[PDB]
């Protein structure tokens, strides 16, 4: 066993080692190992990515045009946001300019997924973490419709509907078959909501259930069908037509009624059912703004999204702030540079990837792809993993740093740099929530912060959405149309050689694609997501990422119950094929 | 009255299929996890992590031996011994096996488990490979699509619940009645090719009036699947209402069939 | 002025004269006229049908196999059921017998009329007379959360709501655009909901409004199109294909998983919202179940319906029962032949038509429509009418009698005529309802009745449809996909001369259609239609129809608002366009 | 701000229009009536009756002079002096006329107000007589089908109100987004006509196949409408899709083109 120091932790692999293999509730595969010390505090976290494909090698000799589909695949959880990153890439790459409304449009798609994404990942994938399901059938239905009209003017609050929720869960559990509750940690300490509360959430699980296969609506309209619509270099194929012959065959009148019906809906669920329950588990749940920090209150991170002004992703038209706070200065936002090769590079050091040296780290114009499975002494064999071996290569995960700095991004990151730039509005939100909950800025920087942050964004993304909605309806007032810009669709158009950033803020955090373009093919596609960047192995310096370093210091009440890990890994929504790809 | 246990468990994938599954608008899956089925392992939706969710994955497939259905998404890695997907520090394959060997049938959702989808376009750095070129002693339904239509997804599980059987499939083990025709052979487009009138570039006038995507590179015509008909998100939409050809998404080796924008 | 005795009235013509033209929150155009003696109690009432199209004139000529799509466009409110009537007359004169599920099907687009019809009549029709809404922005949201929570376990009655409802329409009339509610009878004595009860009403009108929409998805998938689906002679247009190739094209797994989304949608909207509002109404106002008796403990008419066993139209089949009543003896429900030319009869001496003899009825198949636009001695003329002279022609409405007495139908009739042949179901939902408003059995024979039977019977319906889908299930599971008979298509396999008679229970009483045909062609098509029985004009002998027996011995709180004659109107749900067709 | 101000009357007719409007899926027809219009006279609707109706309808069209838009569901018959069509006491032209003199654009909502529909057809017993033969001096939109479909109703006020302009009409003054093409045009069998795969007669194989309805006396390629596109009640269905040929019901005179099950 040994112990080293690294951002103000002691990493120490002394110590009952447990393992969670697999990681449930999140997307894809992954493990996570830790030591615990004597009194049952973890010494040690090592996060594992137990996926990949290999999307960065499939590309190449790819037509530029198609790359984008490709890409989307990459996940269907964050369905869109890799499109969007590819049709950005290409469009730098080649120099190519949008109309607005296809800029519109790309915004509302990207705003329609933070809605839809945030809201199933706060009741599918990490609500059983806090709601205790099993706990519900004890509740009192008066007593839990009190509650909920306390908090909330959401219609739905009966003690009549409470009764049949409940009636329906005893009915389901009575016969033994528990289905995805069965063999949880209910019952487990660290589970602090009253009956009536659990009885709440767990309706609120089902109503979110229902009502988010609404929401994509509006990808199907725009995109075609939700998983995985559909995009083009060069803007968007959804051609528009309001009052012409053959509007039958296009975005019509009817087609943005609709899109205008959904819009209204998802900003109703979001304000009236996940931001109370949001509170509600804040209120309940007070200790854990003071567990699972992290690098969140040292180094965090955001590209920046939602370009107002159409091809123009300066700090003057993203809506969505950039920038990168390092060794816990947050007085000095630092910009960010996505061509900087000193900037964003990744490791392989801890990953099963060939580098020429992998004591260094590549920035993505440099990018190699080049998988290697090699686990070494893992205490069984090669294809029987007891037990990583973290002093070697433990993970599909490359590790991204920024300026050699391991960062924090997702949610929790953005409302920190938005914060500390001097968004009204994120500073006027932030400190009215955390006043709300009785509790001092700092307690943001938590696990509890994550999944705060992240109800607040389904919020701004929802409110966002009719803004974006309105400036389309603006632009069809006046005439203008345009969808698609077709000068450079010809490959003999195009640079003979070229490159480009596509960057965007999907719902995890900062996302990358780097593309170099030769002779009318992808000659190199290199991906840097953001799970990549929190679910990050160790580098050459033995530096933690995200997960690590917030599962660090963490006590635990019943070791072989891994409530607290599952905890603070879901309060960064981990996608593991998006970290892998 | 029991409900018929599922367990569904996950290769490599991009959970589409999953998210595909829970839009669906009639039943809801609310109601088709409630009523319709027990959903006893789902790595996306369960409870139990770690070796709790070993627990509930041994206790089913031992005490329901030969009485589950398996759904598989993605699918098994054979490079790297298989360590290209690791489940419980063992490759995925071990734990499709298992499974398998104790299922009633086998539901291959997606293009992942049909085929490959987009890990096996070329080069298959991982060699992803179909569920049934690993497991050739069970029933298995390809229900393709990159995800197939979530009312799709709904309408196999109460076809088999409500009627006790399997969906009679063509020659590739595909659902006959949604998997029966060409998306060409309903598109509400075909008029349009039928008279030579297409979109010829993003936008143009054609586009403005819904002419059909032929020569944008619509690969309909060779596309098996429900999407100018069931429709996508509730009969919302589907890929070609909203202007952008047919992909090929539930064809075997669609990534690999040329330029999606070409013939 | 002159008065006669008939019925167990007295028909006085003298005294103050009010007429209510236009009757609104009907289909179609009525008058009504009154006499009121000294004490403002009604001493004579005159129902006036203010419409004629002449589909029985059209109609001649015709093929056959095309009647159905012709008479549909009778009424677009009671949509279908002309459809319904039409396919059973021309099956009935051919001699064609249609597979089960047709049958099935026929009687799920019937029962989901009823559904629909009777939900928008109760709120956007007949709501308003019970109901003040102006009143409702007194309530308190708290006090109406709690009553609706005291009565129902329908989840939208949380204070929030109510408070958003409330100030939904105190936005709408702050700018004195009060639109529908213009110049309304608010504050009228009659009105007895106290302000709580006007809001929780006022929340389910608007309810009511959005899910009435949800309803007819069942006609859409079965039938095309809501409004006016389509049907064929032989069975359904909708072949079913739930296993083979080409399922995409026909009625498939995926459509009827749809239609049991809006049957359990449409079960839960009627129990949990309708029926409780509907007992409400009774709870307050229980005056009115001994107001607008009428005919209705005297003579009440039912054909029957929803034939369970496929072409058998006797009474071991038909799930909605058919009798007549008379002399008020309920213990002699009398069986009805529609062939028996001693049985319906329609008289035109006082109405807009020529017979040879206008002093005897013709049976329909003896039926003559032949218009004569001739009011005689009106106070105004021909064409400004101040005052209907009721001693002759004043309707385009015929008079249907049943072996020559005046009858009731609709909901209320079938409501009687079901309990006093001992239906179980029936029975036991008349007696727990009255029950519950603590009145006695006669307290049903009232306009309050007709209202409460109206919601009984959409309860009704909603559970058959249930049933009828179990059976279209039960049936495809057995490899029984049959829906059309076409042996008998072609007009070469029809007898040279033969006639028929296809009758139901439309939403508003007892349909007829009557249909001969020769030589391939329609020779001559009568129908009689629930709302010609209710709106009827006097016969030769003097006797008055169900909707001036209703109006008679009215007491009126302020002569000028005819709140008290819409009440009773309306309760019996008026169709004008199906009275004169 | 104030809601335009919408006078909706009905001559002869079966209402079928008006219970299309209030199918509206979005925006939903409580929304319309509640924040986008001011529905301000209804027979269908309204609270007053008689007296207290004509003080509102008389209120309105004088208060709004040259401000509101009349819809005109149904037709005035010119039979009998009108009175074939009373209101109160007097023909239904006359409220007609003067209802039209105020208005600044009139919808003739379906085919009643549009060509006359069911009573004009042979041998129109009362002279059932389209609105645009009575008034002569004043913009009409018409909008027909029996009835038009309620996203189409939705859609055109949604115009009317955002855009602060009529919709552009064809030469027969139907709105060109929703009209401009045939169902035949947009139509998912038409794959099934391009090859000459016809149901012959009813629940025959070639109709549980979705086949073409061309031999059942479908009219699709000679009327003008969006149900093969925008399709009914939220884009459940549409006539073809649930197995009936068009009837042509949106086009002038279609119930006199002979019986619907002949070419
Ligand atoms: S759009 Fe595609 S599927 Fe439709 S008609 Fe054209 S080629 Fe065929
Ligand atoms: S069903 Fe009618 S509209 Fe469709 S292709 Fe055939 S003939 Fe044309
Ligand atoms: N959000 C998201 Fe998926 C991840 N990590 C991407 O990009
Ligand atoms: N219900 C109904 Fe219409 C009437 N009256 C018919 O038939
Ligand atoms: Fe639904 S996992 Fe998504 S990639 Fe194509 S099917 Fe695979
Ligand atoms: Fe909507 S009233 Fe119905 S008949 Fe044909 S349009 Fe007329
Ligand atoms: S791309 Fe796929 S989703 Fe349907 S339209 Fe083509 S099969
Ligand atoms: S009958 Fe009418 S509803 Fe459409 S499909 Fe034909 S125009
Ligand atoms: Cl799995
Ligand atoms: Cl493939
Ligand atoms: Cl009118
Ligand atoms: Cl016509
Ligand atoms: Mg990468
Ligand atoms: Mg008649
Ligand atoms: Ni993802
Ligand atoms: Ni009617």
């Amino acid at each position: 066993s040994t112990q080293y120091e690294t951002q103000g932790y002691t990493i120490n692999n002394a110590g009952r080692r447990l393992v969670v293999d697999p990681i449930t509730r999140i997307e894809g595969h992954m493990r996570c190992e830790v030591n615990i010390n004597d009194q049952n505090v973890i010494t040690n976290a090592v996060s594992c990515g137990t996926m990949f494909r290999g999307l960065e090698i499939i590309l190449q000799g790819r037509d530029p045009r198609d790359a984008w589909a490709f890409v989307e695949r990459i996940c269907g959880v964050c369905t869109g946001v890799h499109a969007l990153a590819s049709v950005y890439a290409i469009e730098d790459a080649i120099g190519i300019k949008v109309p607005d409304n296809a800029n519109i449009i790309r915004n509302i798609m990207l705003a329609t997924l933070w809605c839809h994404d945030h809201l199933v990942h706060f009741y599918q994938l990490a609500g059983m973490d806090w709601i205790d399901v099993l706990d519900a059938l004890k509740a009192d239905p008066r007593k839990t419709s009190e509650l909920a009209q306390s908090l909330s003017s959401w219609p739905k609050s009966s003690p009549g509907y409470f009764f049949d929720v409940q009636n329906r869960l005893k009915k389901f559990v009575e016969g033994g078959q528990l289905g995805i509750f069965r063999n949880g940690y209910w019952g487990h300490p660290q589970y602090k909501l009253p009956p009536e509360a659990n009885l709440m959430g767990f309706a609120h699980y089902l109503e979110a259930l229902d009502f988010q296969r609404e929401i994509v609506k509006i990808h199907a309209v725009f995109g075609g069908k939700n998983p995985h619509p559909n995009w083009i270099v060069g803007g968007m194929p959804c051609a528009i037509n309001i009052d012409e012959s053959g509007a039958v065959g296009a975005v019509n009148m009817e087609r943005l009624n609709l899109v205008q019906s959904i819009i209204t809906r998802t900003a109703d669920f979001i304000n009236n059912v996940m931001i109370p329950d949001a509170l509600a588990i804040g209120q309940f749940n007070k200790p854990w703004s003071e567990i699972g920090t992290g690098l969140s209150d040292k180094c965090v991170l955001s590209y920046g999204a939602f370009p107002d002004i159409a091809n123009d992703f300066g700090e003057k038209s993203l809506l969505m702030p950039g920038g990168a706070v390092i060794n816990g200065d947050f007085n000095n936002v630092l910009p960010v540079d996505l061509v900087d090769p000193q900037q964003v590079q990744e490791f392989v050091d801890h990953a099963w990837y060939r580098y020429p040296n992998d004591q260094v780290g590549r920035h993505p114009f440099d990018g190699i792809t080049d998988p290697w499975y090699n686990p070494g002494d893992v205490k069984g064999s090669d294809t029987n993993i007891q037990q990583l071996n973290e002093q070697e290569r433990y993970s599909w995960i490359k590790a991204p740093r920024w300026r050699g700095n391991a960062m924090e991004v997702g949610p929790l990151a953005r409302t920190l740099i938005a914060y500390h730039k001097g968004d009204a509005a994120t500073v006027e939100s932030v400190d009215r929530m955390m006043s709300a909950l009785n509790l001092p800025l700092s307690g943001i920087q938590s696990t509890l912060g994550r999944i705060l942050c992240r109800a607040h964004e389904a919020q701004w993304a929802a409110g966002k959405l009719q803004y974006f909605f309105d400036k389309l309806m603006t632009n069809l007032k006046n005439g203008n149309l345009a969808t698609a810009s077709t000068e450079k669709w010809e490959p003999a158009t195009w640079p003979t050689e070229c490159r480009g950033v596509g960057f965007t803020e999907a719902p995890r955090g900062a996302l990358g694609h780097w593309a170099a373009i030769r002779d009318g093919k992808i000659d190199l596609y290199q991906c840097v997501v953001p799970t990549t960047w929190n679910a990050s192995p160790r580098d050459p310096k033995g530096q933690i990422g995200a997960y690590e370093a917030a599962l660090m210091n963490t006590k635990m009440a019943i070791p072989e119950q891994p409530l607290e890990i599952l905890r603070t890994l879901h309060s960064f929504d981990p996608c593991l094929a998006c970290s892998t790809h | 009255k029991p409900r018929i246990p599922v367990v569904w468990i996950h290769g490599l994938e991009c959970t589409c299929c999953t998210e595909s599954f829970i839009r669906s608008a009639h039943p809801l899956a609310k109601d088709v996890i409630l009523s319709l089925i027990s959903l006893d392992y789902d790595d996306t939706l369960m409870a139990a992590a770690g070796t709790q969710a070993e627990e509930v994955f041994e206790d089913i497939i031992t005490q329901y031996n030969g009485k589950y259905i398996l759904a598989v998404e993605g699918n098994p890695p054979l490079g790297e011994q298989g360590m290209f997907c690791i489940s419980s520090g063992r490759p995925f394959i071990e734990k499709l096996k298992r499974a398998a060997a104790g299922a009633s049938a086998i539901i291959a959702w997606g293009t992942c488990a049909s085929w490959g989808c987009v890990q096996a376009a070329r080069p298959n750095p991982t060699q992803a490979t179909p569920i049934d070129k690993v497991i050739t002693d069970k029933p298995i339904i390809k229900v393709p699509g990159c995800p197939p239509i979530p009312d799709v997804m709904s309408a196999i599980i109460t076809y088999m619940v409500t009627f006790d059987r399997l969906p009679d499939v063509d020659r590739m083990g595909r659902p006959l009645m949604f998997y029966g025709q060409r998306i060409h052979d309903k598109c509400y487009r075909r008029a349009h090719f039928d008279a030579g009138e297409f979109v010829q570039s993003w936008d143009d006038d054609a586009a403005r009036k819904g002419y059909c995507l032929y020569k944008m590179g619509c690969k309909g015509p060779t596309t098996y699947n429900a999407c100018s008909s069931t429709r996508w998100n509730d009969g919302v939409s589907f890929p070609i209402q909203s202007g952008h050809g047919c992909l090929g998404c539930a064809e075997n080796g669609f990534w690999d069939r040329g330029s999606f924008y070409s013939r």
